[PDB]
């Protein structure tokens, strides 16, 4: 519970990153690519365009 | 996992404070050396007297 | 989870668990339900009821 | 029901995806960027080489 740990928890539990992670993992467990490294790249590229 | 690997904020600041203690010790040792030299000069003058 | 597999909610009573297991394990038993996607379902039904029919294990699971 | 969850549990609790996601999240928390999506694009790009 050092100020770093608390700061990390605040960032980890923030809205942006947590909803983005939830969305990405849901989509990834839908499509189920046998090479998630590249599918993540294309998915994030198309998301960033908006 | 991230907290298992890495820091207690206290020891890191205490280690940062240590250089100052070392410098003060060096200064005190220099003072002692000066005192010893003064005593040697005093002994020489005592023999002359 | 051990709860959603039975269909119950986190605040289910004891009679609630009895009834849920009753219907779900008379719907998926191998001798009654001939075949389908009923292999894992029956095993998780049995495991969930075994975990949730004993207060010590039930509470230890509920906290963790 | 058990079949839909099992198809996703078997995928997600397999080594490649899980120890990709864990390292990605760890580095994301360490870096603390303003916009996570382009940072994940970058990280996946220079991790695709490995």
């Amino acid at each position: 519970q050092t100020p770093l740990y608390e700061k990390m928890r605040d960032y980890a539990h923030s809205n942006k990153v947590q909803e983005l992670l939830q969305k990405m993992t849901a989509d990834l467990f839908i499509e189920r690519p046998a090479d998630p490294v590249t599918w993540m790249i294309k998915w994030l590229s198309e998301e960033q365009k908006r | 996992r991230l907290v298992s690997s890495g820091d207690p904020v206290m020891r890191e600041v205490e280690t940062a404070f240590m250089p100052w203690l070392k410098e003060q010790a060096i200064g005190y040792l220099a003072r002692g050396v000066v005192a010893r030299r003064v005593v040697d000069k005093l002994v020489e003058d005592a023999a002359a007297a | 989870d051990y709860y959603e597999v039975m269909g119950l909610t986190r605040s289910a009573n004891d009679i609630d668990i009895r009834r849920a297991y009753r219907r779900l394990a008379l719907k998926y038993h191998p001798d009654i339900n001939k075949d389908g996607a009923a292999g894992d379902e029956f095993l998780r039904i049995c495991e969930a009821y075994e975990v949730l029919c004993d207060p010590k294990t039930k509470g230890f699971y509920d906290l963790y």
